[PDB]
RNA sequence: AGGAGUGGAGCCUGCGGCUUAAUUUGACUCAACACGGGAAACCUCACCCGGCCCGGACACGGACAGGAUUGACAGAUUGAUA
RNA sequence: CAGCCACCCGAGAUUGAGCAAUAACAGGUCUGUGAUGCCCUUAGAUGUCCGGGGCUGCACGCGCGCUACACUGACUGGCUCAGCGUGUGCCUACCCUACGCCGGCAGGCGCGGGUAACCCGUUGAACCCCAUUCGUGAUGGGGAUCGGGGAUUGCAAUUAUUC
């Protein structure tokens, strides 16, 4: 009866399936303005997000 | 009411100068009474992210900034006229938000 | 895959309305973003994707844990032959062009 | 349904990344050398500057029709409403990943790496171009990493 | 990976496969000297069965699979 | 000789008395489920343990009860049996006593574990 | 010249050896030891495990066309309402 | 001479950081990755559907640090001054959060305020502004060591983990 029972538990706290938006990635996940990706991505694919380094 | 208010918010200070200027001369090219451009606060966006992507080596960070420069017009005209300014090729990067009431 | 075959060729006409759509990377989500609500488990998705890479007609451009379908026009026949349909049934796309 | 600014801005800098991404591991054989994205009342437009548009347009367009018809179905775009455009790069001695591109396709065809690096290089600089850097890294030949450096004309180094 | 040593219990997670007879028929009595058939078989209210297809009761409970109905008679 | 009671109250006396005293009985526990609502999945533990209950054998122990999830119960009807719970490969036998009552059924699965016993030899000098 | 002074005092993810199978990892000179953006019911899980399911699909040969799933008040108990 | 040290005007006579070379390491990361090299992995699939323990152990060595040892002070409370920010949303309830009733403790419904310098906000704040027992102690420096109870995001607080 698994077609009706498909999805029993909802897991809305956990990050398992809303992990880094780019791969099968987790530990270092920031939600800083919603980005959902870890460190990795974030760092490499900062050019095209916008964020720049003058500080 | 009448009056139209152009939220626009850009990433660059000149393109967002260049886009004021821009539509407050098509509206100076009309007939229409028009405030000047405010500024709004530009909003810095910081990320302090660890460089090593395994912990390794000495504490070192990236602080990506993120600078958003927003400018309103309001002016007193009916927001066709203001659409009919709009078809100029706006810059890119350049969000525009319409607001009437 | 204990699916019956009509849904397999209900996909498959789902499919042939368009061209190329994509695929979330998950077995565990109930439906699917394009086919919403219509009994099309994800998983099996994938498993129809993969069963026509097995065959060799179909490709992907897999990003961002995303897959990103492919289609051949030997595949586009092997989909319209086994519809058992006309293939005037051409991507609506070109009726929007 | 209105975002903030710094939330739209993020989503428009990943939209864009996500781009750049699908198309650069989708059409690198086919010289994928940069996307850019405008906007029109109701209307997204994104033209492509590649080396080879005429293998990145396809016949008839139908590539385009099934790379709008990726695309719209990944990021939100309403079937029919997205028109994909292409413009010949000016010059390949002002964009990197162009010759990377075609360093990564020369190598994957089978061939030494220095052979490739001087063609770069000397088509770099019959280009005009003041200086070119290719840093080849891993294990050239044998099991060790060497890395070698294919370095042409003066090049700054820092600064902004 | 490594193993994990399925060595004491059954290491089998194949499914089932049994032998049986061709013409097997439980859905209808052959045999009968009658072209008509008196119903021992339960009446199924889904709308998913049909002459073909019919439901057999034991000693306990009723049993279902198609659409969790009850015809009990213990 | 030495005395013992659940202040004032046996499983016989709670069973009569409401949850109106009971949450004043109660410490804290399993008292938010009632507002948050009991899920599917959990209708069959209550009557597997009831049916077990039902018949108990002479001079021996209620039937072992081999049991995978951590349920949540609201009522002392379990108190006066026995109980097979999880251990983390096999099933630890328990005997049910008042104090089970005021305590959840969680709180007997006690496990966690050394590694090897050593002591600082010749591989760790300073 | 001098400055919170951590070193000196009981409370930390983790260190190095430390009770009943799992307290386990990668990083021994700062430049590893509040580091891997690290306080963990669950996914904080790299770890004996109790195994709920094939998300083994398919060229070529099958007892080749009667293998199975959606069986939930059950006695059916090792997931009982698979 | 390049320059160094004093001085008057002056807001300012060294404001702070990101960029940082040629060339290289056998320094860490295959446990960051849908970037990857013969061995166990050939479906006997070190999480994978469901998910009920695990880096959540005790004898000690100067591993970053924590509140203090007190009267320049913890302490009834009087008065009143902050700046970067973060903020209702794709399998994202949950984000800040102006009053009536109640409830010391967290919180129930409503009229609304917030995509934003419009809403909290005048961050009335917070350190200090010294009128209270305090006097050299085991009480008030030092909650560091006990058992009960209201309970909000949490089916699942078992090492009252966290109010």
């Amino acid at each position: 009866g698994h077609q009706q029972l498909y999805w029993s538990h909802p897991r809305k706290f956990g990050q398992g399936s809303r992990s880094c938006r780019v791969c099968s990635n987790r530990h270092g996940l920031i939600r800083k303005y919603g980005l959902n990706m870890c460190r990795q991505c974030f760092r490499q694919y900062a050019k095209d997000i916008g964020f720049i380094k003058l500080d | 009411i009448h009056r139209i208010r152009i939220t626009l918010t850009s990433r660059n200070v000149k393109s967002l100068e260049k886009v004021c200027a821009d539509l407050i001369r098509g509206a100076k090219e009309k007939n229409l009474k028009v405030k000047g451009p405010v500024r709004m606060p530009t909003k810095t966006l910081r990320i302090t992210t660890r460089k090593t992507p395994c912990g390794e080596g000495s504490k070192t960070w990236d602080r990506f900034q993120m600078r958003i420069h927003k400018r309103l017009i309001d002016l007193h005209s009916p927001s066709e006229i203001v659409k009919q300014i709009t078809s100029i090729s706006i810059e890119p990067g350049v969000e525009v938000e319409v607001t009437i009431a | 895959m204990l699916m019956p075959k009509k849904n397999r060729i209900a996909i498959y006409e789902l499919l042939f309305k368009e061209g190329v759509m994509v695929a979330k990377k998950d077995v565990h989500m109930p439906k699917h973003p394009e086919l919403a609500d219509k009994n099309v488990p994800n998983l099996h998705v994938m498993k129809a994707m993969q069963s026509l890479k097995s065959r060799g007609y179909v490709k992907e451009q897999f990003a961002w844990r995303h897959f990103y379908w492919y289609l051949t026009n030997e595949g586009i026949q092997y989909l319209r032959d086994y519809l058992h349909l006309p293939p005037e049934i051409v991507p609506a796309t070109l009726r929007r062009s | 349904v209105q975002i903030s600014k710094k939330r739209k801005f993020v989503a428009d800098g990943i939209f864009k990344a996500e781009l750049n991404e699908f198309l650069t591991r989708e059409l690198a054989e086919d010289g994928y050398s940069g996307v850019e994205v405008r906007v029109t009342p109701t209307r997204t437009e994104i033209i492509i500057l590649a080396t080879r548009t005429q293998n990145v347009l396809g016949e008839k367009g139908r590539r385009i029709r099934e790379l709008t018809a990726v695309v719209q179905k990944r990021f939100g775009f309403p079937e029919g409403s997205v028109e994909l455009y292409a413009e010949k790069v000016a010059t390949r001695g002002l964009c990197a990943i162009a010759q990377a591109e075609s360093l990564r396709y020369k190598l994957l065809g089978g061939l030494a790496v220095r052979r490739a690096c001087y063609g770069v290089l000397r088509f770099i600089m019959e280009s005009g171009a003041k200086g070119c850097e290719v840093v080849v890294s891993g294990k050239l030949r044998g099991q060790r990493a060497k890395s070698m450096k294919f370095v042409d004309g003066l090049m700054i180094h820092s600064g902004d | 990976k490594k193993r994990k040593k399925k060595s004491y219990t059954t290491p089998k997670k194949n499914k089932h496969k049994r032998k049986k007879v061709k013409l097997a028929v439980l859905k209808y009595y052959k045999v009968d000297e009658n072209g008509k058939i008196s119903r021992l078989r339960r009446e199924c209210p889904s709308d998913e069965c049909g002459a073909g297809v019919f439901m057999a009761s034991h000693f306990d409970r009723h049993y279902c699979g198609k659409c969790c109905l009850t015809y009990c008679f213990n | 000789f030495r005395k013992f009671t659940y202040r004032g109250v046996d499983l016989d006396q709670l069973l009569d008395m409401s949850y109106e005293q009971l949450m004043q009985l109660y410490s804290a526990r399993q008292r938010r489920r009632l507002n948050r609502g009991l899920r599917r999945k959990q209708h069959s533990l209550l009557k597997r343990l009831r049916k077990a209950k039902k018949e108990a054998p002479p001079m021996e122990k209620p039937e072992v009860v081999k049991t995978h999830l951590r349920d949540m119960i609201i009522l002392p009807e379990m108190v006066g049996s026995m109980v097979g719970v999880y251990n983390g490969k096999t099933f630890n036998q328990v005997e049910i006593k008042p104090e089970m009552i005021g305590h959840y059924l969680g709180e007997f699965s006690i496990t966690y574990k050394p590694v090897k016993h050593g002591r600082p030899g010749i591989g760790a000098t300073h």
